[PDB]
RNA sequence: AGAACUUUGAAGGCCGAAGUGGAGAAGGGUUCCAUGUGAACAGCAGUUGAACAUGGGUCAGUCGGUCCUGAGAGAUGGGCGAGCGCCGUUCCGAAGGGACGGGCGAUGGCCUCCGUUGCCCUCGGCCGAUCGAAAGGGAGUCGGGUUCAGAUCCCCGAAUCCGGAGUGGCGGAGAUGGGCGCCGCGAGGCGUCCAGUGCGGUAACGCGACCGAUCCCGGAGAAGCCGGCGGGAGCCCCGGGGAGAGUUCUCUUUUCUUUGUGAAGGGCAGGGCGCCCUGGAAUGGGUUCGCCCCGAGAGAGGGGCCCGUGCCUUGGAAAGCGUCGCGGUUCCGGCGGCGUCCGGUGAGCUCUCGCUGGCCCUUGAAAAUCCGGGGGAGAGGGUGUAAAUCUCGCGCCGGGCCGUACCCAUAUCCGCAGCAGGUCUCCAAGGUGAACAGCCUCUGGCAUGUUGGAACAAUGUAGGUAAGGGAAGUCGGCAAGCCGGAUCCGUAACUUCGGGAUAAGGAUUGGCUCUAAGGGCUGGCAGCCGACUUAGAACUGGUGCGGACCAGGGGAAUCCGA
RNA sequence: CCUGGGCAGGGCGAAGCCAGAGGAAACUCUGGUGGAGGUCCGUAGCGGUCCUGACGUGCAAAUCGGUCGUCCGACCUGGG
């Protein structure tokens, strides 16, 4: 018995024809699926709760592991990555376009005060 | 996905006892089936209790109501017609 | 049974009458102290044997004593 | 492996013999008779569906055992209300006297100027 | 065995301290918590008996 | 005396945890156990038995009946009836014999102080006497040991329930404070008055107790079935140690058994909350396997409560078990040494607890008992003296009656019998396997089912084949045989659009090496630990591969019945 | 009628829900989740189609072996 569950265990005497019952007999779909999607819904709690995901990209990211999306840990993980790349690329140039908006507005208040200050 | 394009829910019945008697039971599983929006605390939580019976979820103020809606049409004609007869010149 | 702690309390158990029955444990780290008052089974464990020595010595002498081996 | 056995004459397995298995300091698996379980009281006639909370759930019989401290809650209508209904009976009793108060001096006023 | 559902609605004893609980057949469109109103002089609404 | 059958050793097998096992309900009534006989009985036999004769055996506050009502059965009032009687169970009834209390009288004990008796006043729907469950409701015993036969009953040890308290058994609450004036260095003492039927937390609520009568209200008792999911136990699995045993032709740190803590009390995990406080969301947010929740208050933080059948602790190692040794003819629940240990994991099986949902012209029981709350009629000592009451910790006394053996069945029941028939339940191991399927093993039972020996004729009853043809036999493919599991392709006519459908028709399936993918726990991207699944590749065997077992022949039509 | 007890594993995948794509709108398409049913194969259980098999002075005054129909229900069953 040892011997055969070795060997099991390595993967021998587990091909097509020693299978007697279907597939979701031998491993259930329900069983994959709440194994997949508990994986996948606690790796965002781990994010969220220390450092990685905000607030609103973790509700979307959450429909979308309950909708069949993402297959597994590690195409989730490098999603989350080309999500924050994205909006660390989104709020770089809204964070150049607002210092040059905010340095526009600066001198034009300082230029009304010049022309206050000619004026009286 | 859509899965079923005509039955809806009487699919559950499957093949038998004629498509005209699964028609008219479609649209009646449905009033049945169907959370209504509760008067009382502003929910939509009115599950269906034993018949003629309707129970929101919330506040739990349990309502006599039809037996397969919420509110009868000849039940509204009468309440209207109560009330009528209730402002009616003072009895 | 219960379990008394402290060593006064075991021993106003021991004064206290209609009790008639002390058993002593010696064990291999501890030492138990049983009294069988009247439907109840008392306690009194302790580590230290000099406290067990004299607690026997202050053990009122008009009640029996068995020491269990 | 050690197939166990009943203890009683009761081979049917009713609501009574609802039972458990433990380890004797024998060394034997026994087969022991657990008690049923007691629910806790809940409310008076119309809240919301929840046991009331600080009462030792048991059976009646036990509340004889029980003293009087486990049973009730130091506030007026302690073990009968879950003190949601407390609340808002006293506003409910307040309120409604306030207005009847407000109904008799109006119609007092109205028998001055009537 | 009966598709109309039943209502019990408590009174309150004019004659001794004690509420007494009846049985009426539930009309359309009561609540738990409506004060249904019975006698000769009540107003016509959906509940009351007159 | 006598052995195919009795008993023991050993070998080989069967039952194989949905049993040929361990126990019960109904039923049997001594069949249970020991000793003796073998003329009866057991379809042969017995030295044997459930046969015969003799003698034993059933121990209960905490197991059940007893109590309660359920469907129903039933008597009085009443009505009917020639009549034994019949109808009916709230109807056409003066259908309660009880009580908080007050007054008056009398008796009795230690006539102060209490306990009784009678009369009067006051209060008090019964849903109507009563029966009806050894599976419904129903408080409370568990661990070890003992006999040839008993076991939760007997012995030891450890607990719990229900009643009892009058001269009211002992403690602890109620209980002991504040103000004023005088004396005194102060600590303290004296005199007067007043309070005191408990406290704490903002809360949900908590404690050692917390005055409560007629009356009223509420809860428990008191709930259907089916899905999911999570916690806990038991059993199984793996890694290591310790004790004994098995094999050693060669290998194997190998293989097998065991490795414990009852009820009860305390503490702590764990699970749950439709329980509270702060606080206010929208760029909507939090969570499920599925849902669901949120301004009638989400997230977050801090609390409170319930079950705690899990762990530790008194019980509790002194018993129990494993192993080795030593004394007594025997009697001693002998005597001694060592151990009775660390972990991990789970679409694992069973039981249990909890959350949530679906189903309904099905709403899935009553009563006995017990508790809480609202009311404040009443009771209590009135002060440096202590009560009225206690649902608190103790202590004392009692728990009457009946049943308790055994079979519970291919041999203790019924069927005329030791009859392939019938009869209601709990417990369930390892492997292959989806499976409580089929097959083989373990614990535990058994002698093959009312006979043995010799030979293997016809006919028969069950089973298997057969060259070539493939239904030509036959009323008829009757019987038998083919496909049968799983994975990947592909699926028609018709139709109520749901199906037909596993339609039909094909390919692969073994063994051994690999490869890839699917996770958790630790840190200010790195390291450790294990689960069994899928896919692909190479190599190899006599084309063999669901290798046994498990197991749909299919298609075209007609009539009838949805 | 009351009161209890019980039914291994798989196949089909309704309502509802999520995500993506198309569309001006109505809404439609795809992939999952979900577990509905007087639903299918099939065990125990319950009945008994065929062999007109075995018996047919039998095990039996109706039983046995294969082959069977159904097995969440208009399901089976004990006691009163
Ligand atoms: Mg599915
Ligand atoms: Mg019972
Ligand atoms: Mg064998
Ligand atoms: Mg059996
Ligand atoms: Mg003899
Ligand atoms: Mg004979
Ligand atoms: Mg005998
Ligand atoms: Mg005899
Ligand atoms: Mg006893
Ligand atoms: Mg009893
Ligand atoms: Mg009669
Ligand atoms: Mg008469
Ligand atoms: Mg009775
Ligand atoms: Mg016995
Ligand atoms: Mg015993
Ligand atoms: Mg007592
Ligand atoms: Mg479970
Ligand atoms: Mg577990
Ligand atoms: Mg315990
Ligand atoms: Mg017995
Ligand atoms: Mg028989
Ligand atoms: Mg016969
Ligand atoms: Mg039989
Ligand atoms: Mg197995
Ligand atoms: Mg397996
Ligand atoms: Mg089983
Ligand atoms: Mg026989
Ligand atoms: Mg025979
Ligand atoms: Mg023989
Ligand atoms: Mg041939
Ligand atoms: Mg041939
Ligand atoms: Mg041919
Ligand atoms: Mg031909
Ligand atoms: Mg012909
Ligand atoms: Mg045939
Ligand atoms: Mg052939
Ligand atoms: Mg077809
Ligand atoms: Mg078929
Ligand atoms: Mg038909
Ligand atoms: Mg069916
Ligand atoms: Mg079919
Ligand atoms: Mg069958
Ligand atoms: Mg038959
Ligand atoms: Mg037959
Ligand atoms: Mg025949
Ligand atoms: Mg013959
Ligand atoms: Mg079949
Ligand atoms: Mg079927
Ligand atoms: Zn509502």
């Amino acid at each position: 018995c040892r011997k055969n569950t070795l060997a099991r265990r390595k993967g021998r005497h587990m091909g097509i024809g020693k299978r007697k019952g279907t597939a979701n007999a031998r491993m259930p779909e329900k069983v994959t699926w709440m194994r997949r999607m508990r994986i996948l819904r606690r790796l965002l709690r781990r994010y969220r709760e220390s450092k990685k995901i905000d607030r609103h990209m973790y509700h979307s990211l959450y429909l979308k592991v309950k909708g069949n999306v993402f297959k597994n840990k590690r195409i989730l993980m490098e999603h989350i990555h080309k999500l924050k790349a994205d909006k660390a690329r989104k709020k770089l140039l809204a964070d150049q376009a607002e210092a040059r908006r905010s340095k526009t507005k600066e001198a034009r208040k300082r230029r009304e005060e010049r022309l206050q200050a000619k004026k009286e | 996905a859509k899965r079923t394009k005509k039955v809806g829910i009487v699919g559950k019945y499957g093949t038998r006892y004629g498509a005209s008697l699964r028609k008219m039971v479609k649209k009646i599983e449905i009033s049945q089936h169907a959370k209504y929006t509760c008067s009382f605390c502003g929910k939509t939580k009115m599950k269906r209790r034993a018949v003629g019976i309707w129970h929101c979820g919330s506040c739990m103020k349990t309502v006599a109501g039809g037996a397969w809606t919420y509110n009868t049409t000849s039940a509204v004609t009468v309440k209207s017609a109560i009330r009528r007869l209730k402002e009616l010149k003072d009895q | 049974p219960r379990k008394i702690e402290e060593i006064k309390d075991f021993l106003l158990t021991a004064r206290r009458k209609d009790a008639k029955s002390v058993k002593i444990k010696k064990n291999k780290d501890n030492v138990k102290f049983k009294v069988r008052c009247s439907r109840y089974l008392y306690t009194l464990v302790i580590t230290d044997k000099e406290k067990a020595e004299k607690l026997k010595q202050s053990l009122p002498p008009g009640l029996a004593v068995k020491e269990l081996k | 492996v050690q197939r166990l056995t009943y203890r009683r004459r009761l081979s049917y397995n009713t609501a009574s013999n609802k039972t458990r298995l433990s380890r004797t300091p024998g060394n034997r698996i026994v087969y022991l008779y657990t008690k049923k379980v007691g629910k806790a009281p809940k409310s008076a006639c119309g809240v919301c569906p929840g046991r009331l909370r600080g009462v030792r759930a048991v059976r009646p019989k036990v509340l004889m055992r029980l003293s009087k401290t486990k049973k009730h809650v130091s506030r007026a209508y302690g073990g009968s209300m879950c003190a949601k209904c407390v609340r808002d009976r006293i506003k409910r009793a307040f309120l409604i006297e306030e207005q009847k108060i407000v109904v008799k001096v109006l119609k007092a006023q109205a028998q001055s100027q009537k | 065995g009966r598709g109309a559902p039943l209502a019990k609605v408590v009174f309150r004893d004019p004659y001794r301290f004690k509420k007494r609980t009846e049985l009426f057949i539930a009309a359309e469109g009561i609540h738990t918590g409506q004060f249904v109103y019975c006698g000769k002089k009540a107003q016509l609404n959906i509940g009351n008996v007159l």
